[PDB]
């Protein structure tokens, strides 16, 4: 199977990136690009050979490919990997964002750049493993391993303007939030493994076997909450979001960590792949609380974004507001909302990526991220201001940008299940418009509010233009023709939706 | 009102309490050995007392 | 015949007296003297127990205990000498530089 | 039992280390020779490690009423011998700068190792009492080897007085247990009690007074106030042994005692042990949160790690993974501790007076000692329990044993304690790659003996990472090392 190589190539390339700095400080970047290019090519090959569009839901579990190798036999833990329309779509996004993460940090050719790329490649290897792992321990291991590289990238290669103290403070907060939450999930994985043994007599960590574990209402609820705590920190779900704005602000200014370790939806997939299938009844009775937490994140994130001054922290809070819609959808039991969640998870990744990459490029010219020191940048630059407007139009969810397809599909499906929550949630589209236009008016429109913004700035390079324009084409195509993506995730999302509904009944 | 993310400050209480508790516990770390000996005396009484009330 | 309980209480009284001595005295010498009372009291208890069970094990444990007391007092008084030679002061409260 | 030729084979490790203590002493008598005497010590300790093969082939057997040789004994004997060979490799570079008698250091390391091997095979209260004193009295001199240093003398006086007090509580407790039992063997402690009569007041009181002594040696609250002061004052080579050999040797005999002793399954003792574990897990991490001395930080860290291990002891009479968990955890703690303390030793060698203990000394280690910074990072991640490190596999075992035993308060403490711990461990790790323009750092020695210490901390880091990703090899070995029940 090739599934194992979607995780190995990134890891092997990371080692090569470090061992090739001896041939020059301009070599590691090419090794990283080839590494991510090969993983992306392999992902596309799997897409063109799986016939996902013609796969009909046969019921969980339903994998197009699977690999199993003994890892820790004593505990029945193995390297079990499996692909599906949902997982495939998340792996190809990781490959695309990984190539862009390498291209964005291309002018960074300082010493120890090999270790930078090693950490970047390993963050991506872990993310791909999280989307492929079907062994509960492998899932947890990949969930927690990807955090160590991220910690050192935010603390040692973080915002060039921030002091070491501020960067470390942010990295520690991110790690403690995430590793501790992940540990609460291990406690629940271990409890599920023991409840299975006691109820049946088998010792397994395989998701396929633990899918129907006879358990009481109380234990199922506690086990479900344990997984949710881990998926609430990475989504994020308010009030476990404080770590996000800080990490984004102190992360490599170029935007590499932002795209690789913060824009891949490993928590939304986790809620759809494990929480909903493993604990169907508990998820159904927690739906009200989860959906209301999402509504709060929609308005709280929007208000927090409006008052940010820092452009990168503004974009960071917009993510909390947008992910609230996905949380509401995951707990509706509607195929339309689930399919829309998949589109939004992909669209937000592309729209947020563009904003984060453009933010880094802007810093390279004005050496500031404070919007109070910008203004009239539309008349001082050649592309950045116009392209930032596009990504903000997509962020507010303009029809024709792909973010609209996901957001409206979620609302249409959610309305059929929870009408009142859908009505209040739709008003979030007005708040989005407020923060989206606020950022454009406070940075590119009006008059220069500082001297640096009052001089013609260097123009965007071909590399910068290519990566940003690629994201523009993808968002527009996803907005006008989203069917090819919907046809790939239909079987997987159908299996999950049926399981949840049928199990609750 | 929300400009400073109030809910984040609320989730920072677990860390303010931790630092405070650490400083209070370190107050028992006075280099005085006679106190260290008294600490073991107090511990012995507590352990033996609990063993008798939980017997 | 002596009640086993009476013998064990004698040892307990000498043990608690020795401990009180180790905590109330600031002089390293009186602290080392207090420890000798405590270890002698523990050895006495073993002899009382071995006598109640009519076994030589009580006296065997006493021999191991007095061997430790001999070795511990030897090393203990050596450190007292070093402290006196360098600081000419046996107040243990002064030996408290490392803290926090 | 008597000493048969077969029983003598099971004693090879104890006999070889004992002969080394004599030959090395006769060598010092003939002529003081730092190199030869250190070499003779290492050769004897290695011979003992190799003899473990012959002991295993012979099979489990009770040599006398005081010792039982089995897989558990072999495993803990190996652990103490490894931690002791490392202590010697770390001492030579340091003792090179010590302008005084240095051969006695190795003589004391050998006698302390003999204490750990006895504690590994101990099946009787006499063996337990003697093994602790054989691993403590030599350490009084090792903790105060640099008596001319004020901190080393303070550390020695503190350990000696407190250890002596702890030995009296232990003996008095054992005496009270004997008064009720009539037999000093572990299997007889609680055997004479009838059904529902296990909680005999005096038997529980004896164990309680014994716990004061054992808890002190294992740095468990409320007998832990000595750890930070002694760990900091003791010479760095010694701190490595005190943090590894003593703790592993004493924790192992406690496991065998609570396993063989019928009274071990007392709820009162279990509930008391549980309070100690909870406090140790929380207090240790909270007190290390603001430490600016690496030695004191690693001291408070030991308090929490031993608290995590106690959870497996509390879940001993409920599962079988309890013994396996402690083996795997202690193996990881050994390599992780030898790595961190060993790097401190190498950065404090040769002896020039005070040791490099301030975290400021390590604020740019990578830009001077690259491999040493990398090792320290790996060990800091291992001691934090971060997946990809052996330390995590040990934590996984503890959490699994706890969940199967429904120790929910304790499992919750391990999570909160680990979260608190991540703050200080990561701080020390990231500090190594920061830039400290100030360079008061001393130049590294250039002898193969110093380079050997660097290899020890490097191999220990490689093991922590290889076994952190592939732990089945270690799990298989520890599973073979099971007590003779
Ligand atoms: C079930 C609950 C709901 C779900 C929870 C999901 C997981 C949440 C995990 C995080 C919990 C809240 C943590 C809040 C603080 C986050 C950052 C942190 O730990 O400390 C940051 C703080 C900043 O200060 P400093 O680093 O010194 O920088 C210079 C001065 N500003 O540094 C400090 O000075 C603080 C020093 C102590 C840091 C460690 C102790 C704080 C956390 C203790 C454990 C809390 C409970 C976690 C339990 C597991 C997860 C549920
Ligand atoms: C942050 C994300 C994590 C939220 C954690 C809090 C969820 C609380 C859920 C709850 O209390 O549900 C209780 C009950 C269903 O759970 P059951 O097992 O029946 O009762 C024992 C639950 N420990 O169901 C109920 O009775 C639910 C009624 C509402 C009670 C909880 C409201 C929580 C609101 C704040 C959430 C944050
Ligand atoms: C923060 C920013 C402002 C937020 C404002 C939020 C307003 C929320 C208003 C909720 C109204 C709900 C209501 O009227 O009841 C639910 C209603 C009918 O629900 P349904 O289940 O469809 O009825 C049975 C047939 N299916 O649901 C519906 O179908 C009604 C849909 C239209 C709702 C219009 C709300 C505004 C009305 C004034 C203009
Ligand atoms: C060929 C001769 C020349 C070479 C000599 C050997 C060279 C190397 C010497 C150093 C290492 C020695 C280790 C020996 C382990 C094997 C011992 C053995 O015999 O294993 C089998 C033994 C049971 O044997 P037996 O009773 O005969 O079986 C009857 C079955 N019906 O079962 C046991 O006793 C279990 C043994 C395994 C558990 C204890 C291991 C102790 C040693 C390691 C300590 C450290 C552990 C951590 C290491 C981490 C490494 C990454
Ligand atoms: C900082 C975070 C720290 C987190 C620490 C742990 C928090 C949760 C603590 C839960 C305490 C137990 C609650 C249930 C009552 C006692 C257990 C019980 O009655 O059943 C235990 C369950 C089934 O097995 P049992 O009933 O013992 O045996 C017969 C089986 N027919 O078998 C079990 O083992 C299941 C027990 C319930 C689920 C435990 C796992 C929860 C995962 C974390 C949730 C966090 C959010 C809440
Ligand atoms: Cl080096």
């Amino acid at each position: 199977m090739l599934l194992p190589w979607l995780i190995l190539i990134p890891f092997i390339g990371g080692f090569l990136c470090w061992q090739t700095e001896r041939f020059g400080v301009k070599v590691p970047r090419w090794i990283a690009l080839i590494t991510m290019g090969l993983t992306l090519a392999l992902s596309l090959q799997l897409w063109l050979q799986g016939g996902y569009s013609l796969t009909q839901s046969a019921g969980i579990p339903q994998w197009q490919s699977e690999f199993d190798m003994p890892w820790i036999p004593r505990f029945g833990i193995s390297i079990h990997l499996a692909i599906d329309g949902l997982s495939l779509l998340m792996v190809v996004l990781t490959g695309l964002l990984g190539v862009l993460a390498v291209l964005c940090s291309w002018k960074e050719i300082e010493k120890y750049q090999g270790f930078f790329h090693l950490n970047l490649m390993w963050i991506l290897g872990g993310v791909i493993g999280v989307f492929l792992a079907i062994d509960m321990f492998l899932f947890f291991f990949f969930w927690e391993m990807m955090l160590v590289p991220m910690y050192f990238l935010i603390a040692l290669w973080g915002h060039k303007a921030s002091d070491g103290k501020t960067r470390i403070t942010a990295a520690t907060k991110f790690f403690i939030y995430t590793q501790a939450s992940g540990l609460v999930m291990l406690i629940a994985i271990l409890a599920l493994v023991f409840v299975h043994y006691n109820a049946t007599g088998v010792w397994t960590f395989n998701y396929e076997e633990l899918l129907n574990t006879p358990m009481s209402s109380g234990v199922e609820y506690l086990l479900m909450l344990g997984f949710f705590i881990a998926f609430a920190v990475k989504m994020p779900v308010v009030p476990l979001h404080g770590w996000l704005p800080d990490a984004h602000s102190q992360a490599p200014t170029a935007g590499s960590v932002d795209l690789a370790g913060i824009l891949l939806k490993t928590a939304a997939y986790g809620l759809l792949r494990f929480s909903l299938p493993l604990f169907p009844n508990a998820s159904a009775e927690f739906a009200p609380i989860a959906m209301w937490l999402g509504v709060i994140g929609i308005f709280y994130g929007a208000w927090m974004a409006f008052a940010q001054t820092d452009i990168k922290r503004l974009i960071a809070y917009t993510s909390v507001s947008h992910m609230g819609f996905v949380l509401i959808a995951i707990y509706t039991g509607s195929q339309l909302a689930y399919q829309g969640a998949v589109i939004q998870m992909i669209a937000h990744g592309l729209s947020a990526a563009g904003l984060f990459i453009l933010c880094g490029q802007l810093y390279e010219r004005i050496h500031t991220r404070d919007m109070r020191m910008m203004g009239g940048l539309w008349s001082k630059m050649k592309w950045l201001p116009a392209l930032s407007l596009f990504f903000a139009v997509a962020t507010l969810g303009m029809p024709g940008t792909g973010n609209f397809v996901g957001e409206f599909m979620i609302l249409f499906g959610s309305f059929q299940v929870v009408p009142v929550i859908t009505v209040i949630s739709t008003f979030g589209l007005v708040f989005a418009s407020v923060y989206s236009l606020a950022m454009l008016h406070r940075a590119y429109f009006g008059k220069a509010k500082s001297q640096i913004a009052s001089q013609e700035l260097p123009g965007m390079s071909l590399r910068e233009l290519f990566m940003i324009l690629l994201l523009v084409v993808l968002l527009v195509l996803l907005g006008f023709y989203p069917q090819p993506i919907l046809d790939t995730s239909h079987s997987a999302i159908g299996n999950i939706q049926q399981w949840f509904v049928n199990s609750v009944t | 009102l929300l400009k400073r993310d109030p809910l984040n400050s609320m989730m920072n209480i677990p860390a303010v309490l931790s630092r405070f508790a650490g400083k209070g516990l370190l107050l028992s770390e006075n280099g005085y050995l006679r106190w260290y000996v008294a600490s073991m005396s107090i511990g012995a009484v507590v352990v033996l007392a609990l063993l008798m009330v939980l017997r | 015949m002596i009640p086993l309980q009476h013998g064990l209480i004698l040892a307990a009284i000498l043990f608690v007296l020795g401990l009180t001595g180790l905590v109330i005295r600031r002089n390293l010498l009186f602290m080392l003297i207090g420890l000798e009372i405590m270890i002698n009291a523990s050895a006495l208890a073993f002899v009382v127990a071995g006598s109640y069970w009519g076994q030589t094990d009580g006296q065997v444990m006493y021999i191991l205990a007095i061997s430790l007391a001999a070795a511990e007092a030897s090393i203990g008084l050596a450190l007292l000498l070093q402290l006196h030679r360098r600081r000419q002061n046996l107040n243990i409260d002064s030996v408290s530089e490392m803290r926090g | 039992m008597t000493i048969t030729p077969q029983n003598l084979i099971a004693l090879l490790p104890l006999l070889i280390v004992g002969l080394t203590v004599v030959v090395v002493m006769l060598s010092i008598a003939w002529r003081r020779n730092h190199f030869l005497n250190a070499t003779l010590s290492v050769i004897g300790l290695n011979a003992a490690l190799v003899s473990l093969w012959f002991v295993g082939q012979a099979g489990a057997m009770d040599v006398t009423p005081l010792m039982r040789v089995d897989g558990f004994a072999m495993l803990y004997t190996g652990l103490v011998l490894l931690a002791s060979l490392a202590t010697c490799t770390f001492a030579y570079p340091w003792l090179e700068g010590y302008n005084d008698n240095k051969d006695e250091f190795y003589l004391l390391v050998l006698i302390a190792a003999l204490g750990g091997i006895l504690l590994a095979n101990a099946n009787h209260l006499a063996s337990l009492f003697l093994g602790i004193e054989l691993i403590s009295l030599p350490l009084f001199g090792l903790v105060g080897y640099a008596f001319r240093q004020k901190r080393s003398l303070e550390a020695s006086i503190k350990y000696t007085i407190l250890s002596a007090a702890a030995s009296s509580f232990l003996l008095f407790g054992m005496a009270l247990v004997y008064a009720q039992s009539g037999d000093l063997s572990f299997v007889a402690l609680g055997k004479n009690l009838g059904d529902g009569m296990l909680n005999e007041p005096l038997l529980l009181a004896g164990f309680g007074l014994m716990i004061v002594g054992l808890g002190f040696k294992l740095s468990l609250v409320p007998f832990h106030l000595w750890t930070p002061d002694v760990y900091q004052g003791a010479p760095a080579p010694v701190s490595t042994f005190l943090a590894t050999a003593s703790k592993i040797a004493i924790f192992g005999v406690v496991m065998r005692l609570f396993l063989y002793a019928p009274v071990g399954d007392s709820e009162a003792i279990r509930v008391v042990l549980a309070i100690i574990a909870f406090a140790s897990i929380i207090f240790g991490n909270l007190m290390a949160l603001s430490q600016t001395n690496i030695k004191r930080l690693l001291g408070y860290s030991s308090i929490s790690h031993l608290g995590y291990l106690l959870v497996a002891l509390i879940a001993l009479q409920t599962g079988e993974m309890s013994m396996e968990a402690v083996g795997v955890y202690l193996a990881g703690y050994l390599f992780s501790s030898l790595g961190a303390f060993g790097v401190v030793s190498l950065m404090s060698s040769p002896y020039r007076g005070p040791d490099a203990d301030s975290l400021f000394s390590y604020r740019g280690l990578f830009w001077h000692r690259p491999i040493l910074a990398a090792v320290m990072t790996v060990m800091m991640l291992s001691l934090a329990g971060i997946p990809m490190t052996l330390g995590f596999i040990g934590k996984f075992y503890v959490l699994a044993v706890g969940v199967q035993a429904h120790l929910w308060w304790l499992v919750g403490a391990v999570v909160v304690g680990s979260a608190i711990g991540l703050y200080y461990y990561l701080r020390v790790a990231v500090s190594l790659y920061l830039h400290a323009p100030e360079q008061p750092g001393r130049d590294a020695p250039s002898n193969w003996q110093y380079s050997a210490g660097g290899i020890v901390v490097l191999i220990s880091a490689l093991l922590v990472l290889v076994l952190g990703v592939w732990p089945q090899p270690l799990i298989s070995i520890v599973r073979l090392a099971m007590p003779l029940m």
